[PDB]
RNA sequence: UCAUGUUCACAUACCAAACGGCGCGCG
DNA sequence: GTCCTATCGATCTTCGGAAGAGATTCAGAG
DNA sequence: CTCTGAATCTCTTCCCGCGCGCCGTAGGAC
């Protein structure tokens, strides 16, 4: 997977999707949390985008 | 040709250019308008500081990459401090300001 | 140090000393055997700092324990050698010295402040004359340079009750003498002391300057140096080269000049030399510091080789090799590489292959970050070796590092955003970068050895930006126009054309099949030919009104290959898109409709499948090319043999003198055109004619499988203009000055050119190459000027709240519509509620985005004009609101708040900049514009108006043609008549301006005499004549002031009136005029009393945006009412406008040779056209307003792109206009604190007005004023961004005397200092920062 | 994220401890003594609670790391639930001495916990002998119980919301030493001097504890939403 | 039921290539 | 042969850029 | 007698990358 539009359906500003995907990927890489989506050893780059697909992320979290 | 890291010029710490020297490709003026025309701000910030010019940040970046931390500290490029001194070497007091 | 603004000012001497760590004394650098820096020279380690890493020069201390001790062997400080690049020193000059910049900027800041001419202060400063100060009880003035003769006078005509000095001390004294505020308080009153424009404005400059020196902290003496700072030595290093030689390191030769001169001047001062000697050395010193600051603004630049000028400081700041362009704005970067690109057909659209050698030499930091994480290497020290050895594990690690790390590929130049894109890499054995075929078109990457650079993004944020924004899958559309960029590659479309043709005879033709799959089994086993006709069962899918699929099924009649191709289409399109022989346009719309109906994610995969398919069937097609396939129509031989004799008919007339030398030529070239069209038509018919085949009995024809014709008819490559030359005829050719050749190239490249036809052919091609190589500079300088004016814009509000805007129509001109409304209006937002054609029924709410289903709806209606918001009208301060910008073309929805629209527009104009060159029809009814008219005695409607226009409306209710019709034309159809296509609507004199009467009656030559006003001609063709009325250039005031007249007359003394008119039917004659109607002729209504006989490619856009006035500026009328003459032509003519009410005495000097559209009696408006020629935007803005100048500029620029076939959305031009007219000029200061007249940024006055209006005090009023971009950028309110563009020594001194301050709003300044731009993702951060506030 | 007085009264926050176990430093925050049991003044409680809430909300909005300290076995479940509900960090079981002051050691402990947990779930090692697995499991369980909430906290907290200062006094002291703001609920027996944002109220009653937790959670969540 | 124990003596310690013309060439 | 000091303070910097705009110099006159 | 017109001078700008190739203070005095 690569095209992020379905995540942009959820974060309706596209800039906020980069700020949110970075924040969440940092909670994984740096903050030591782990994903609510099943990871496949993807990069956090892709995991965080795959966490928007589960519909369970916004910049409240 | 390809370069991870190697030489830097003396007057300003940007990379050398060449194959006869182990140089980095010029992310020249038009490319910067091209990034600005996407929303891409962090890419640009990196490309013209951490990857390029900030004498601290690039060594902190390198270590964060070998550590795999994927994070940067961006600072302020030393070529721009060259500019300030080259203006302040005219009787023109240019200075950074706070508020 | 963290910061958040930048400030610039003049440095007072004590500040310059403060920056110093020492004072340089000796003219030296490093020794010439050993290489220690020679102490108190320009490198002295105790002035600036130690050379060795963290250890001292005298050797006494070499350990961090001593950090910050200062020795007493030589005196150096032991500290970080890094600080050797940080610390300055200074020179104490033995005299004051003028700083060249302030002496020779645009004006002179020195001279202007003094009111003293530049040449005269220079006459002091290079010691040519004295200047007199404190003149006391003597007959001498306040500055008043006096020659050494004239001082030697005063030395004994007066004692010393005055003074005069020479050299920079004298200017310093003069500046010090400034009672600066009191001079300003006077001068701002002396402003009013005349109304003399020719100094009120350069005095407005002077009264500005004084108040700027007052309002800063600055003081005037600081224009004069006294301590000269010297650059920190590491910035000017004296590096050794090949053996024991220092690189000639220019500045150290300039400071060496200075310090030598200063050493001498201190000597000769203290040894007390006489005036003539010290004026020598003092001149040579001032003339040397001149070198050090800005070498070559002197009379001549100084040199140390074969006249190479030494690069001085100001040559290091400015322009194309200096910091702002060379090292700040864009700079070299690590983690990058380049290679020759080559095509990789198997890639999915998101990938590119890059060589394992490069990936391994690029990703090294990440590879170490896995070998430590495997614990397979101990650390960098081992992993480095383990990579160098290229051990068998490293690739399995690399193929984990890279496994999804986007890499950025961009060619250079990179005109537009699509020119950098990101791809996921896949590894390759070779050394080329394997690029995806469809994407090469975006780059204008041809595959003929065209290198491309690659960059790795390092951080997590740089990967998230690359994947979300720049990945090729996200960019199927152009930024500039709603049109795909994935537009199929020529071979792909060749294959799909070949796959979908029908051939009327084929193997397996006419059977009936149950689906594509057995269509494929039928093809692949070789049982049916791919273009054989067939019937199949099909199924297709549609998404309903909710969006959910309905699946349907039927028999379809089709071909095997259209059945196979249907299998690639995603399940939601109708088969009617495939059921046709496909070609480049037809498949682009195919792909577009996929995006219309499904969306992106299916479209990128469908595009990939198209690519694979086209390649594979294009292979099987074996679509070769071969010389037996070039088809010559044998009629060509007859067509020449016919046309040759008809040209010789034109020649035989010429051989009898029976036709003119112009006519012979300009007709012969039309006979060759008539042959050429016939050869081309016969050849295209022959190509289609070559295929005919037996339909099992009797022959029948079908579309030709001829190799070159597939390629043309498919749109793969080489349409009509090429095949015409390959096998038709090459045709007419042009000379160097563009004038046409009398005997064309009747040959074609299937056959030979002889030597002359070939030699003339090169006059074409070498012109076309010279154009390419010459243009590629000016196009780039155009895009630079544009982004560097647009970069201040960012979309920054959702809806600014306007109800204002502009009106869109089809562009109706030259008859028919050159663009429909659906091009202009699609995806803007409505300005105001859009009604049903008719009345009172609204159709679109007042701020609705007119997306496609709304624009199709408008096309269902008889709408002609629609009002929409445009960025030129959006009342957001410091930006634009999103709704006013409208659709984001690369996304189709409304723009996102924060997007950098300015930069997108400038690139969108510049990308096609290489494609320019640097060198009644249908039945309808009459509608009219401005056309006040009368009927003649035959009853025919004759036009009496001169901004007259014609419109034609088709009976289904929409306007569809327009024309401009002269004054005194007759409307052959008037009175709302309907007319057939091509039924001649009007007639006019093609050669002269006519003058005609409203009344009928007798006439006289009133107030006229022969020889005084008219010439008693014979007219040689007849002997019975029409008289020549005298020109004001051929006759005196006794003829000029006797202005000739033709009043219609009756013994009543006045004519029968028009109701409510006092005016008699008095009429008049201009110069050159021809008059047949002498005294006592009875004149009818409509009779002509008399008759009066009478651009580029790219530059015509570059000079449009720079708003340069043309050579031939049409004189446009002003205010209103009626014209009159002023006083007649000598030196020039002067003419007048006088209103219905108010100021009658407006008069204007007017050129004689531009013939006038009015004479004396004509009703006129601000903006009516008094001569022909092109307009000038400065005046349009003054006379029809900002909306009218937008409409002008958008039209008159698109008329260049539409001519050359290029497409650009109109909004990307308004975004430049929005910037062109950002400045305003104060007419009333009202109660506001601007100067009583001032130029200001328009937002600044507007924001002051809105609050002052809320205070109810009198707001200011102004005109907006249109600067061309090359100036409207230098007038940005923020010196860094302007100074880094051009004219650096202007901006960087004008801003410096003002003491100006920069808040670093906008983009280019934040790039220079290297922080997040306040755009896009970085806008959203600046916004959150500004909201939590 | 304010709380109503009727709701507080209904919960039973006004109830305190016996009058003999009171702190005279809590004598200002006391209304009366009904049946030899102190009643906390809710009139003074609500504004204080609101002020604390506002500060917490601001911290959350600026992405502050709140740490919810609650060790009473009745309130341990509730505090843990609240913390995770508002994606924050908590300590529901015994506060380890020097969790914050001796952060570099408790950091090593967290690393150990993370490694053990990762091995348990993601490792899929299988080679456990039963003995090794049992030992590893015991270690994992103990670590999870003690440090499970702060495992993802990474560094030190920017604010410490604490249920009952007298019971969790060690934590209060540690926070004071470091200079981290404390927002403590303080019953009549507790001492309020170490606390920066005293919120008088019943630490004992479960409903009251839930109410305090829920309100705090709401305010932090609001800050996150921003 | 269980008394006594000669004298004097205790050590460590503050390091990996730089900048400008002139050209030719690629795009 | 090496070290130190200075430049055409007894010539001649190239005509083959256009432009395009400003600063700065001059008309016909009230 | 200098005021708005116009007239001659200088200053400033001229694509982006890239790769080679070479060539790199002098003269005089002690
Ligand atoms: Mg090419
Ligand atoms: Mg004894
Ligand atoms: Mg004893
Ligand atoms: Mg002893
Ligand atoms: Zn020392
Ligand atoms: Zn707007």
């Amino acid at each position: 997977r690569v095209t992020v539009q379905d995540a942009v359906e959820k974060i309706g500003n596209r800039f906020d999707l980069v700020l949110v995907a970075a924040r969440r990927a940092r909670q994984m890489q740096v903050g030591g949390k782990d994903p609510l989506v099943p990871e496949e050893n993807d990069k956090t780059t892709v995991i965080a985008l795959r966490e928007i697909e589960e519909g369970l992320i916004n910049n409240q979290i | 040709h390809a370069r991870s890291t190697g030489s830097y010029s003396l007057v300003t710490q940007q990379p050398l250019g060449g194959k006869a020297q182990f140089g980095g490709q010029r992310f020249g003026e038009m490319e910067v308008w091209a990034l600005e025309a996407y929303g891409a701000a962090y890419t640009l910030q990196e490309m013209l500081t951490v990857k390029s010019d900030d004498v601290n940040g690039r060594t902190k970046m390198y270590k964060n990459i070998v550590d795999g931390n994927h994070q940067m500290e961006p600072g302020m490029p030393e070529s721009f401090n060259v500019l300030l001194k080259e203006i302040r070497s005219l009787g023109i007091n240019i200075e950074l300001e706070d508020e | 140090e963290e910061f958040d603004a930048i400030k610039i000012a003049l440095a007072s001497p004590d500040m310059i000393r403060s920056w110093s760590f020492g004072e340089v004394k000796k003219p030296e650098t490093i020794n010439y055997r050993t290489f220690k820096p020679e102490r108190d020279g320009l490198f002295c380690a105790r002035i600036f700092g130690p050379v060795k890493d963290y250890e001292c020069l005298c050797g006494k201390y070499k350990r961090l324990k001593h950090r910050g001790v200062i020795c007493e062997k030589c005196g150096v400080e032991v500290t970080q050698t890094k600080v050797r690049r940080e610390r300055m020193g200074h020179i104490e000059l033995a005299s004051p010295t003028a700083h060249i910049w302030f002496l020779k900027s645009l004006p002179s800041r020195i001279g202007l402040l003094l009111d003293m001419p530049l040449r005269d202060i220079e006459r002091v400063l290079y010691f040519e004359s004295y200047v007199v100060i404190e003149g006391g009880m003597t007959n001498l003035e306040r500055q008043q340079i006096l020659t050494e003769e004239q001082y030697l006078d005063a030395l004994e005509e007066f004692g010393d009750e005055f003074d005069a000095k020479m050299g920079a001390e004298a200017i310093q004294a003069l500046l010090k003498s400034m009672d600066l505020e009191q001079e300003c308080e006077q001068l701002r009153e002396e402003l009013n002391e005349t109304n003399s424009e020719t100094k009120r404005k350069k005095l407005t400059k002077r009264i500005k300057l004084l108040e700027a020196f007052v309002q800063s902290g600055n003081k005037p003496e600081w224009m004069i140096l006294t301590v000269l700072p010297v650059l920190p030595p590491d910035l000017r290093p004296l590096v050794p080269l090949d053996g024991g030689r220092f690189a000639t390191s220019d500045l150290n030769d300039l400071y060496r000049r200075v310090i030598n001169r200063n050493n001498r001047l201190k000597r000769l001062l203290d040894l007390a030399a006489p005036d003539i000697i010290v004026r020598n050395e003092k001149r040579m010193l001032q003339e040397a510091v001149d070198a050090l600051l800005d070498n070559g603004r002197r009379g001549r630049a100084i040199t140390g080789s074969n006249k190479r000028p030494l690069k001085s400081l100001a040559d290091m700041i400015k322009g194309k090799q200096g910091r702002f362009r060379q090292n700040l704005l864009g700079k070299r970067v690590d983690y990058s590489g380049r290679s020759v690109i080559t095509v990789g057909p198997y890639l999915r659209l998101h990938q590119c292959g890059l060589p394992k050698k490069m990936a391994l030499e690029l990703f090294k930091p990440f590879i170490y970050g896995k070998l430590e994480l495997r614990g397979l290497a101990t650390t960098i020290k081992a992993a480095k070796k383990m990579v160098e050895r290229e051990e068998a594990v490293v690739w399995d690690i690399l193929d984990e590092v890279i496994r999804e790390h986007p890499v950025l590929l961009n060619r250079a130049p990179t005109l537009h955003r699509l020119g950098i894109q990101a791809f996921e890499p896949v590894l390759i054995e070779g050394k080329a970068i394997q690029l995806h075929p469809l994407v090469c078109a975006a780059y204008n990457a041809d595959f003929d050895g065209d290198q491309m650079a690659v960059h790795v993004p390092l951080t997590l944020e740089a990967q998230l930006e690359a994947r979300a924004l720049m990945m090729s899958t996200n960019n199927i559309l152009s930024p500039a126009n709603g049109e795909p960029i994935i537009v199929p590659s020529q071979d792909v479309v060749l294959g799909l054309y070949y796959m979908t043709r029908d051939c009327v005879n084929a193997k397996g033709e006419g059977m009936v099949l149950t689906g594509p799959k057995e269509a494929e089994r039928l093809y692949r086993s070789g049982l049916a030919s791919l273009h054989a006709r067939v019937k199949v069962r099909i199924t297709e899918y549609e998404k309903d009104a909710n969006g959910e699929l309905v699946a349907k099924t039927s028999l379809k009649d089709t071909t095997v290959g259209r059945a196979i191709l249907w299998m690639i289409v995603p399940k939601g399109l109708p088969y009617s898109i495939v059921n046709q022989a496909l070609g480049k346009k037809a498949i682009s719309k195919m792909l577009n409709t996929c995006y219309r109906i499904l969306g992106l994610k299916p479209t990128v995969i469908f595009a990939d499948q198209i690519m694979y398919t086209g390649f594979a069937y294009a292979a099987r097609s074996g679509a070769s090319v071969g010389i037996d396939d070039m088809v010559i129509p044998e009629k060509k031989h007859e067509i020449i043999s016919e046309a040759e004799a008809e040209v010789a008919e034109i020649q035989e007339q010429f051989q009898s003198g029976l036709v003119t030398a112009g006519e012979r030529y300009n007709k012969v070239i039309d006979i060759w055109a008539a042959a050429n069209d016939r050869v081309s038509k016969a050849m295209m018919d022959n190509l289609q004619t070559e295929t005919v085949i037996n339909r099992d009995g009797q022959e029948e024809k079908q579309v030709s499988f001829n190799s070159i014709y597939m390629m043309a008819d498919s749109g793969a490559r080489g349409s009509a203009a090429q095949i015409r030359q390959l096998a038709g005829m090459r045709g007419l050719m042009a000379k160097p000055d563009g004038s046409i050749i009398e005997t064309p190239i009747t040959a074609n490249f299937r056959e030979g050119l002889n030597v002359l036809q070939y030699f003339i052919s090169t006059h074409g091609a070498r012109k076309g190459l010279a154009d390419t190589a010459l243009k590629t500079a000016n196009s780039g300088y155009l895009t630079r000027r544009l982004v560097d004016v647009a970069q201040d814009l960012v979309v920054t509000e959702d809806d600014c709240g306007t109800h204002e805007g502009i009106m869109m129509t089809p562009v109706i001109e030259g008859g028919d519509v050159k663009e429909p409304l659906r091009d202009r209006v699609l995806g803007r937002v409505t300005a105001e509620d859009v009604l049903k054609p008719g009345t009172a029924d609204i159709l679109v709410p007042r701020n609705t985005l007119l997306h496609e289903q709304w624009c199709d709806l408008l096309e269902e209606n008889s709408v002609d004009a629609v009002k929409v918001r445009s960025v030129v009208s959006c009342d957001t301060d410091f930006g634009v609101c999103a709704h006013c910008y409208g659709r984001d073309l690369a996304r189709g929805h409304i723009i996102n708040k924060g997007e950098a629209i300015g930069v997108i527009a400038a690139q969108s104009i510049g990308e096609p900049g290489t494609q320019l060159t640097m060198r009644v029809k249908n039945k309808g009814s009459i509608k009219l514009s401005n056309v006040k008219s009368v009927v003649n005695s035959s009853g025919k409607l004759v036009i009496t108006s001169r901004n007259t226009e014609l419109k034609l409306i088709d009976e289904f209710g929409r306007t569809k043609e327009s024309y401009k019709v002269p004054y005194g034309a007759v409307l052959a159809k008037g009175d709302g008549e309907q007319v057939a296509g091509g039924e001649t609507v009007a007639n006019w004199d093609p050669h002269t301006m006519p003058v005609i009467t409203e009344v009928s009656g007798f006439v006289r030559f009133t107030d006229m005499i022969d020889g005084q006003t008219i010439t008693r001609q014979t007219d040689e063709l007849t002997g019975l004549s029409s008289l020549v009325v005298l020109d004001s250039a051929e006759r005196t005031a006794g003829g000029k002031d006797l202005r000739p007249a033709l009043k219609i007359v009756d013994a009543q003394g006045n004519d029968v009136l028009i109701p409510g008119t006092d005016m008699p039917a008095q009429y008049f004659l201009p110069g050159k005029a021809i008059v047949q109607l002498e005294d006592g002729v009875q004149i009818s209504s409509g009779d002509t009393l008399a008759r009066i006989p009478q651009t580029g490619g790219l530059p015509r856009v570059a000079d449009l945006f720079e708003a340069r006035r043309p050579k031939e500026p049409a004189i446009l009328a002003e205010i209103s009412g009626i014209v009159s003459f002023g006083k007649e032509t000598k030196g020039k003519r002067r003419l007048v406008i006088t209103p219905v009410d108010g100021s009658d005495p407006y008069e204007e000097m007017i050129p004689k040779w531009r013939q006038l559209n009015v004479f004396e009696g004509e009703r006129v408006e601000r903006g009516d056209v008094i001569s022909d020629g092109p307009e000038a935007p400065h005046d349009i803005l003054r006379l029809r307003g900002v909306h009218a100048v937008t409409r002008y500029i958008v039209n008159e620029v698109q008329d260049v792109y539409r001519l050359q076939g290029v497409k650009i959305n109109d909004k990307h031009i308004e975004v430049i206009v929005r910037q062109m007219l950002r400045k305003a000029t104060i007419v009333n200061a009202g109660s506001s604190d601007f100067l009583e007249g001032e130029q200001v940024e328009y937002s600044r006055v507007k924001i002051a007005n809105r609050e002052l209006e809320a205070n109810g005090k009198v707001g200011a009023t102004y005109s907006r004023d249109l600067l061309g971009i090359t100036k409207a950028s230098l007038a940005t309110e923020s010196f860094i961004s302007a100074a880094s563009f051009q004219e650096t020594t202007r901006v960087l001194t004008e801003a410096a005397v003002a003491g100006k301050r920069d808040e670093l709003r906008g983009l280019k300044e934040n790039v220079i200092v290297g922080r997040l731009i306040p755009a896009g993702t970085g806008y959203a951060y600046h916004q959150d920062r500004m909201r939590r506030r | 994220a304010t709380v109503s007085m009727r709701d507080m009264l209904k919960a039973g926050v006004h109830f305190g401890h016996q009058t003999r176990y009171w702190n005279p430093k809590m004598k200002p925050f006391i209304f009366g003594a009904r049946n030899k049991v102190h009643i906390i003044n809710l009139e003074k409680t609500v504004p204080m609670f609101n002020e604390a809430l506002a500060e917490l909300n601001k911290i959350a909005s600026r992405k502050g790391k709140i740490l919810f300290v609650g060790t009473k076995r009745a309130a341990s479940e509730a505090v843990k639930d609240a913390a995770l509900s508002c994606d924050q960090f908590f300590v529901n079981h015994r506060w380890l001495g020097g969790m914050l002051t001796n952060w570099k050691t408790v950091r090593q402990s967290i690393k150990r916990l993370k490694d053990l947990e990762t091995q348990s779930q993601d490792g899929t090692f299988d080679k456990l002998t039963k003995k090794e697995a049992l030992m590893r499991t015991r270690e994992l369980e103990k670590l999870e119980n003690s440090l499970g909430g702060i495992k993802d906290m990474g560094g030190l907290p920017d604010a410490l919301f604490v249920i009952d200062a007298d019971h969790e006094h060690i934590a209060i002291k540690e926070a004071n030493n470091l200079g981290i703001p404390v927002f403590a609920i303080v019953d009549t027996n507790s001492d309020p001097d170490g606390v920066d944002f005293v919120i008088p109220g019943n630490d004992d009653a479960i409903r009251a504890v839930t109410l305090y937790l829920g309100a705090v959670a709401a305010t932090v969540r609001e800050g996150r939403s921003q």
